[PDB]
């Protein structure tokens, strides 16, 4: 029997149990959310990746859920490539940052895409 | 509009049947399954049953004429026989709106479902479904948070949610518990909970219960860097001692706490699914007991009516079945009452035994609840079934994985997310869903430790309730 | 003793059937009718019903070995075949004392009856009885007050209590409540109630019933010199509403209310128990949506379990059926568990469907009561079956005698008093009770319309609920 | 269904005027007596009042594309003009049930009465008369005890 | 004193759509807009609690939200939660979770609540320490006509009575009614001891405070960039400026809608205690302000031409 | 479209959104504070530069907000050299402080002016 790691073992919500994705592994989850016409969205951190409790400890209430928006819902998108461009631009600005794709769906109001899609050195 | 008093018995049917009735939008209707005695005609059987779950009795009342008795009768509606059964009918009928007490899942049960069931002139009866007009839909809280705010609280998207009960159903300490429960969520389960029927016992006292809970649950949270939850059962004997469980909880600063709302009873749930609201606490149902009143064809009340009086009185989560496993559960009917719980407007389906169009006038979905005997082999099929609105829980499918709770939890997880993926990318669950855990077990040994134990184990009989 | 951990799937029996065991004086003991798949032993359908309605799960789980798995297990211990059934069983199981939480009804259906009937390996199972020891009966109030106390506080003895349901169930205002509940009262019912429906509606709200009732029932009281009540239901949507009822009930300074226990729940009848005991209020307790649960031999709970729960939770009187009337209950069932209901002993009696001898430890005994389209004719039956411990409830045979409330009332309690005073005399009240009955109608007028009105209304039909 | 976002302001009547609207059971009514200023069309007096009561701003903003904006937009569905006044009309405007506080009079007048009197662009605004549909009703109280009780 | 601000006009932002947002989405948007530069963000008024966003749920997210922004700017931020409910308790609930949580400032929406339910609330937040911020919903149904109604001078003294630490006092250049004379006028009344009689400005009544705490006269509706120059003319310092569509109708989004604002505004500020001429030269100082913030240059191109005049109702 | 940056963003209050005050730009601020007779004040903080939440967090209550006083408030002054004398001063006895300049009215008893005349290095 194994036993389960218990140092560095940070985990990123939805597909991050799985071997990290390959190039074509991340196109096809942007197709999905394409497929779908969910509106995608980049969101990036630098500082703080966990989730925490600074500000209160009452139910429901964590701080490091929000993380900045990198410039505006691609709302009309089509096009997998302008995603993976935008994630590039991200990268590029913010090589130090956690990256992550999400997905809206408006007539629900809920994220339903959400994984990461790059992280910083040592992660 | 008078006349005389006439006292003595007469039938039923005289006044309530009535045929031709176009329904309100803001009736209540009823659908009965009804089996009459020999002698005793569907229209007179339709009829009784009408009258004693609305206005009437047995032999004629004076004091009807003070009232205005037309506007506030029950109705039978509408017959039709039921194919291959004799002398088995459905009977439609229609309550005003006035006979019910605003947000009381209570009071609506007391009067549809309150005597007629013992009649003596039925042989058997059961409510198949229940059209709850919007305007009625409007007086009832419903769930605290729903699916929406349930996911935004947690950070928690793209896939469906999985639990672990702790296993010994009973007799474990609290302490142990609380080691149990870390270790399980320590490998990638979302949430643990308490057994059904772990409340407070001298085996294990509740307080002590949910204090170790949450030592553990904060540490897996610190380890693994996503949100954790545990169910902490406030069933109990009274409300005060209910309360008392769910304030403790609130004062720990854990998300979700859990209620056995038929055994607790309606009342008790809508004060806890209120103060969950006022509190800002998850509430995950448990529906232990619902299986008394919803196996037969013939008689009792269907699980989708328990489900939309919980939809009503509140519940972030609820339990619906998982087909596959131990316990019983049809596929099409599965579908049905979870779209039910989940969507907004849900049109008539006799197919999957929906019976009314039902709107929802946006009262939050609930989220289905699949638990009881599945494994990693049923990862797929649970995934097709459900889809990513549901918490898939795996009590003895986790803490019976040969290498420990973490590893079991990392399995059940792995297969998961492989299920996921497998699905996004544009590959049938139905078709492939074997091969999928298959691969998955090259690169996860936790998995495939999981899948070598339980590879032949599959649960198929004949099911008792089928449309 | 220890022995290594072997995941994956066993046979329930290996465990949990366990055919030589001594039941503990302690010990819960419950006795199911188990009807299984084709395929599925008996024994392991036995054990399958005590493995997950105590300690089990489908598969072995290493954290058995944290605990003494022996001493928490249910177990099954006896099977023995039902006569007359193909591939049906009575299966015990007992449940050590632990398992359960003190004090909570709630608690006990959980464990007992929370999972096991959706079992796919079953294809119908119910609950017979249970034998609740005496160590746990000790940690229950019980009724708020009980027979003698009832008694003593309202003084009246010799005789059944009577009562009356204003009819129309919907749909009555408030002040025309009152009024119908006077015009009863003053004719010599004791006690007359809210219709279990009626809480508080668009067409009668709750707090304008209250006193209008209070004024009405003091009203009769003056003019009779008896002592009156009026049954005012508490039941409600959430535990704050139903405590504001009862409340407002003990400020007016009447005797007694009413909850729907069932619909209401078992955690806020509990509740309600406890603030009558505190403030001194008799309970009345409907038992609305019973047979929905209760009604076939082949699948669900015996209602002697429901009854045996309500007097742990606490009520002074419940529903009990008639027998006679238009509600279903076999004379030998029902004389059953009516024992079990007033006595603090109750032998083993198959002959009466008590499957365990019960002892109560001066628990106080709760008044049965007798309602359900019965009427004068009906008396001498009712008087011989129940006896002077019961509370005989007449709406339709009140509120449709042809000369108004008060006239029915006295045909009522005219009709019961001959009863009692035969009785008293040595006559056989079931050889002849119609003379008697007509005796009585030479000198009451009032009785002589109830009895022609009435004359040849019976209700007999094939039960479903036999032994 | 989405689109680019577009920045910069638009008339009100390209979203919140919607003539061929059937209005829904559950939706709440509001009967406007509008007065526009000289240069202002009925149609966008009218549109201004619904959006400006319900989900609009006078520019556009981009988190329209959160959420489903047809759903909840306040809607002017009739125009009619008004019988011996000069520029004065009649107009009806449909807000979804979702926008209510159940048993807030004080969030019904909030949206409805709130902000949209003030509209330089009006010359004068009245609200004649409101549809509350059954299903808002029935959040409220209602009467303490009301007329049959009382009496 | 409390918020550490000093020196120039407070800015704030209505989150947008009015109605139909998510908790979730309305933290973030708040988030966006306090981290570019705005001091505060709010409820719009008709946003309670409502089927598409409980507030309890909104509550708990803007506080996230807006502590992050505190945090990664270093400037105290707030968001006007709004207690404004059907009942005296729902409402004093909404201000005890508030309390709870620690943040600075609630709303209320004074007359459709009512004067006896702002009095009960300005009572609360005295003794519990929050800042109560006054949103003048309705006011336009009594004050438009000359002919008839009430003035809202009477309403904002009123109010002053009754307790708020901000009310709205229109804009005078945006979307919604208000005369530069008669506003002068009442927001005098609204923050200063002593206001001698002044039939110009509307004033019938010479009216005396006795060091009743003077209320922060708020500018919101149908203004942006172009109007800051004006809007430091007219109120000076001691007001609060808020943008909604002119934070989020941006192109390019939140931070950088609140940038253009605070960059417009700290640019008029020194501007005009250089000694410039703000009613001569604001577009010359925002044309300036522009060649160095690409923020602000865009929300300049999208509004250049964005004017709100119409013949007034009430005038003197 | 830019993304407003995340890291090392700092602000601090009014003009702090401005580029840099020249000299020249320093003394008209400086001038503005005089000529509205409002009696200048220097203050000066080594540790904690930004509000923080130690000791309490119910409402209104924020830490870091006090600095420390340069020397008394300047009452009569109706000299702009000396004010910045000062600024000097305290720069060369507090080199690793930010020292901001504040402007008292004593008929209100409000500060009217505050901003930032000097940040230590790395700021
Ligand atoms: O005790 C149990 O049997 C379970 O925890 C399953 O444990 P395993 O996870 O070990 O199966 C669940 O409560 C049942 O599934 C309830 O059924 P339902 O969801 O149909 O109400
Ligand atoms: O509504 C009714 O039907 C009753 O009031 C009878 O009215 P009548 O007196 O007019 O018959 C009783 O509640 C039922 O008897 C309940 O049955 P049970 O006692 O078996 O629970
Ligand atoms: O709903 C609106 O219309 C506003 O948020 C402005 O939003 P924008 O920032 O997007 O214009 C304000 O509440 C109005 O300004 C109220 O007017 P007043 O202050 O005159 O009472
Ligand atoms: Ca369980
Ligand atoms: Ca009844
Ligand atoms: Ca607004």
């Amino acid at each position: 029997m194994q036993v389960w790691p218990i140092l560095n073992l940070k985990k990123y919500e939805t597909l991050s149990y799985l071997p990290p994705l390959t190039t074509d592994q991340l196109a096809r989850q942007v197709d999905y959310l394409l497929n779908n016409k969910w509106v995608p969205c980049l969101e990036f951190e630098t500082d703080h990746g966990f989730v925490y409790r600074e500000h209160h400890n009452s139910p429901g209430y964590y701080d490091g859920r929000y993380w900045t928006m990198w410039k505006l819902p691609m709302f009309g998108c089509t096009d997998p490539a302008q995603v993976l461009n935008e994630l590039e631009e991200c990268k590029k600005e913010y090589p130090n940052a956690f990256i992550r794709i999400i997905g809206f769906d408006s007539n629900r109001e809920v994220q339903c895409i959400s994984f990461i899609a790059y992280k910083p050195a040592g992660y | 509009a008078s006349v005389e008093f006439k006292a003595g018995v007469k039938d039923y049917k005289l006044t309530y049947y009535t045929p031709e009735y176009e329904t309100l939008d803001t009736d209540i209707l009823a659908a009965f399954r009804v089996s009459p005695q020999p002698g005793v005609p569907p229209e007179e059987a339709g009829a009784a049953v009408a009258a004693e779950s609305s206005t009437g009795t047995w032999t004629t009342v004076w004091t009807d004429g003070l009232t205005n008795l037309d506007r506030y009768k029950g109705r039978c509606y509408h017959i039709e026989p039921v194919a291959g059964e004799e002398n088995q009918y459905i009977c439609y009928v229609a309550y005003p709106l006035d006979l019910f007490e605003e947000g009381s899942v209570t009071n609506m049960f007391t009067s549809i479902v309150g005597n007629v069931f013992g009649f003596k002139a039925l042989r058997a009866l059961r409510l198949e479904d229940l059209r709850i007009p919007v305007a009625y839909v409007k007086t009832f809280q419903g769930p605290p948070h729903g699916i929406q705010v349930e996911r935004d609280k947690l950070n928690k998207y793209g896939r469906p949610l999985l639990g672990c009960t702790i296993k010994p159903k009973l007799g474990l300490s609290a302490k142990n518990y609380g080691r149990a429960v870390y270790e399980c969520l320590r490998g990638g389960l979302d949430f643990t909970k308490d057994d059904e029927n772990v409340n407070s016992q001298p085996f294990m006292r509740w307080r002590d219960r949910f204090l170790f809970c949450a030592e553990a649950l904060y540490k897996a949270q610190a380890e693994t860097g996503e949100i954790k939850g545990h169910y902490l059962n406030a069933t109990a004997g009274t409300c005060e001692d209910m309360m008392k469980r769910a304030v403790f909880a609130r004062e720990l600063g854990v998300p979700i706490v859990m209620h056995d709302y038929l055994t607790g009873g309606f009342t008790a749930n809508t004060t806890l699914s209120h103060y969950c609201r006022d509190n800002g606490l998850l509430l995950h149902i448990h529906r232990a007991m619902h299986a008394v009143i919803d196996r037969q064809k013939n008689h009792g009340m269907h699980f989708r009516v328990l489900a939309k009086a919980l939809r009503l009185s509140g519940g972030d989560h609820i339990h619906s079945g998982t087909v596959v496993g131990k316990l019983e559960g049809e596929r099409d009917i599965t579908l049905g009452f979870v779209d039910l719980l989940r969507d907004d407007y849900t049109e008539k389906d006799r197919s999957r035994g929906i019976y009314f169009t039902q709107s929802w006038v946006s009262t939050p979905g609930v989220l289905p609840v699949a638990s009881g005997g599945i494994h990693v082999w049923h990862m797929p099929a649970l995934t097709e079934i459900f889809g990513d609105d549901s918490v898939l829980q795996f009590g003895g499918g986790t803490l019976g994985h040969p290498w420990g709770n973490a590893p079991g939890a990392v399995a059940n997880r792995v297969a998961l997310e492989a299920c996921v993926q497998a699905r996004n990318e544009g590959r049938d669950l139905a078709r492939e869903g074997n091969t999928i855990i298959r691969e998955a077990t090259k690169w996860s040994p936790e998995l495939a430790a999981a899948c070598e134990v339980w590879k032949e184990i599959k649960f198929e009989f004949p099911a008792m309730d089928t449309v």
